């Protein structure tokens, strides 16, 4: 299967979600202007404080498809207003 | 079934002499490393040879090309918009990097043409001066050298201290609280506070100046910064061969599983990784073994004090219960210090110790989920007052500068070594401030605590962090 | 004849596996013996 | 060509060496003379 | 006459050990 | 002289009498030289 999260403005998702086995993940935007880049930190710490990782390392394009290894990532929104807006979105993928 | 006796052929009759040989071949064709204070003229003047020749080439594999991965001018990644650095900090898979660091820089030494490695330097042992091989000023290249890329040269701002060490409980705070490290008996909980030793003196031996290698901008290019990790390495691997006797691993480790599984960088690219060994050598899975690295170390003995000294001392301190404190830290950006002091429970402050942090600007962002152990019990037993007390602390942040910053950390725990008790045991404050840090991982079976004025909230295991909304 | 005595089936059993962790621990020892002795080990001038 | 720290750094360097020595306790015999010495294989017993 | 070679196996390899004039240089080679 | 075709020929004169020169203060070399063009940044340590 695979969830699709689209670059929403606000976020009413549930901070945190639980994929299951074979759960690609994959980002859009409501409106083509909002095509921008999403960060990863991989830490709470990092989520609560909304460091923005210099380049584009550890980033994901919208519309575009992604398959994640185990673990847990903490995505936040490349924007900085993101970071008082509050994007954290923690995605645990499953490998059973 | 039985068999017809021509299928085996008659066997035959020896007889040797009791008493009352065979060669010695395979070389060992590896650059072995030494002691520094252990040398003469033959081998300390190749040394210097090869390190001149390192300086002055200007090649693919000269010596700024080479140290252009760890501090400066920011070459990471290969061909992006805007660009970061590739040294890899804040995480348990950190002395991969640096060994293969290491082993790049022997490469090259081998290359050049001296056939013994890298020396290393003992802290441990005290002394009263560095090394004369880099203290001398009749043209040695090993005291400073002058950068091309930022124009500058590099200072040095060695601290008295390192002299006359204060000796915390009867011996050099530096070797006790190494000591306190070894006694982990878990990989990435020992290696986190290994990686915090390795960050300490380094603003110890910077100093001041910010033309010094306290910061990680101009850290990447001094003789003393590039055999310090060295020394890291042959800490790390008496550590690795003091527990695999102890009856547990030490490669194998759930706390880190996902950063295990990446090529290392920038070592993986192609456009500036000329040697095949650390090109096709990204893995740290593979990483770990030596053999197929082809170098190896003489002695393992530190200050005097055998394998069997060390595994008999760790009870004989364990045998005394002791409390202590511990910390939470996060990337900031730039390398700097603090310094703790004490609050005791209506008492004066005592002081104990500091803190040292190094950093860039080009940092990739990290945090450190697990606490960092810190020694603050020595005023504790000064005063008398019994381990499970209650009192707060006070922190002085300043960067290497010397000048005030502003990113503040978070508020201490408490964890003690219970007396014949291999566990830990950690209590949590319950107060009126929101400070404690969100998420803590635990080491196996610690004893849980929760210290309370009276204010007598309990706590809730809720099942989801959904619950936090 | 289904039995380990057997080469090609023994395998299945974990008495083989058993039995050949013990020979390589009885086996590995001598690597420690040629560390005493100073011997070589990490190399074979045999069939190279 | 060497300085007093010249030949410090020179001293230092050279106490960490190893040496053999022929200690000697000699009185004179009444004239100048001198000794060759000689060192051989540890075969006290073609 | 050019006889088998299966009658012959492999060979086998092994080791043993055992018991004026002026040239004027570059200055970066110095 | 500069600007006339004795130009080369009195510069190697004027190189050969200065490695005479330098042949008294016991050294082993003559003047070293160095290509500007190679790849590199600036000048050697050693002129600084």
């Amino acid at each position: 299967d695979v969830l699709i999260l689209p670059l929403l403005e606000e976020n009413k998702l549930p901070p945190k979600v639980i994929v299951s086995r074979g759960t690609r993940v994959r980002f859009h935007s409501p409106v083509s202007s909002l095509n921008a880049n999403v960060k990863e930190v991989g830490s709470y710490t990092s989520l609560s404080l909304c460091s923005i990782p210099p380049g584009d390392a550890n980033s994901y394009d919208p519309d575009v498809n992604y398959s994640l290894e185990p673990g847990d990532y903490f995505f936040v929104s490349s924007n900085k207003a993101r970071c008082e807006q509050g994007t954290r979105v923690q995605i645990s993928i499953d490998d059973e | 079934t039985q068999l017809a006796s021509s299928l085996l052929e008659s066997p035959s009759v020896s007889f040797v002499p009791g008493k009352g040989e065979d060669p010695q071949p395979t070389k060992t064709k590896d650059v072995v490393r030494y002691e520094v204070s252990a040398l003469s003229l033959e081998q300390v003047s190749n040394l210097r040879n090869a390190l001149y020749k390192l300086q002055n080439d200007d090649g693919p594999n000269g010596y700024e090309a080479i140290a252009s991965f760890h501090g400066a001018p920011k070459l990471c990644p290969e061909n992006a918009t805007d660009r970061y650095a590739c040294c890899t900090h804040g995480m348990p898979v950190f002395p991969h990097w640096h060994r293969l660091l290491t082993v790049q820089f022997e490469m090259a030494l081998r290359d050049k043409g001296a056939l013994l490695g890298i020396p290393y330097w003992d802290w441990t042992r005290p002394s009263k001066a560095l090394p004369s091989l880099l203290t001398s000023t009749d043209n040695n290249p090993f005291s400073t050298y002058q950068i091309k890329f930022a124009q500058h040269q590099v200072t040095r701002d060695v601290q008295p201290g390192l002299y006359n060490r204060r000796k915390q409980s009867g011996l050099d705070s530096l070797f006790y609280q190494t000591l306190e490290t070894l006694e982990e008996t878990n990989y990435c909980d020992f290696e986190v506070q290994f990686e915090m030793l390795h960050n300490t003196i380094h603003a110890l031996v910077g100093g001041q100046g910010t033309y010094s290698m306290s910061t990680l901008e101009y850290s990447a290019f001094d003789p003393f910064f590039m055999i310090h990790h060295s020394s890291i390495d042959r800490i790390w691997q008496i550590w690795q061969t003091l527990q695999k006797l102890r009856h547990r691993s030490f490669n194998y480790a759930r706390c880190a599983l996902r950063n295990l599984y990446r090529p290392l960088e920038p070592f993986n690219y192609e456009s500036k990784n000329p040697n095949p060994v650390t090109r096709a050598n990204s893995r740290p899975v593979q990483i770990f073994d030596a053999s197929k690295f082809h170098y190896n170390f003489d002695n393992l003995n530190l200050n005097g004090h055998s394998v069997s000294e060390i595994n008999t001392i760790i009870e004989n301190l364990r045998d005394h219960d002791r409390v202590y404190a511990g910390f939470v830290l996060s990337g900031i950006g730039v390398s700097a210090t603090a310094n703790v002091k004490l609050v005791p429970q209506g008492g004066d402050p005592v002081d104990v110790g500091s803190f040292y942090i190094l950093g860039g600007d080009g940092e990739m962002p990290w945090a450190y989920e697990r606490v960092y152990k810190y020694d603050v019990t020595d005023a504790l037993e000064k005063l008398g007052l019994n381990a499970y007390s209650n009192f707060g602390f006070q922190v002085t942040l300043t960067k290497y500068n010397g000048e005030q910053l502003d990113a503040s950390l978070a508020t201490p725990v408490v964890i003690s070594r219970p007396a014949n008790a291999d566990y830990d045991v950690l209590i949590l404050p319950l107060l009126e401030e929101n400070k404690l840090p969100p998420k803590v991982i635990v080491s196996r079976g610690t004893r849980v605590r929760f210290h309370s004025p009276v204010l007598n909230a309990n706590v809730k295991e809720v099942g989801s962090y959904t619950s936090l909304s | 004849p289904y039995g380990m005595s057997t080469l090609e089936y023994s395998a299945y059993d974990p008495i083989f596996f058993i039995h050949h962790s013990n020979v390589d621990r009885q086996f590995a020892i001598w690597q420690a013996l040629q560390r005493y002795r100073g011997l070589d080990y990490n190399s074979a001038n045999c069939n190279i | 060509g060497l300085n007093i720290e010249q030949l410090y750094n020179l001293l230092e360097q050279r106490r960490a060496r190893e040496r053999a020595l022929a200690s000697f306790t000699l009185h004179g015999l009444g004239f100048s003379a001198n000794v060759r010495i000689k060192v051989c294989d540890h075969d006290d017993d073609q």
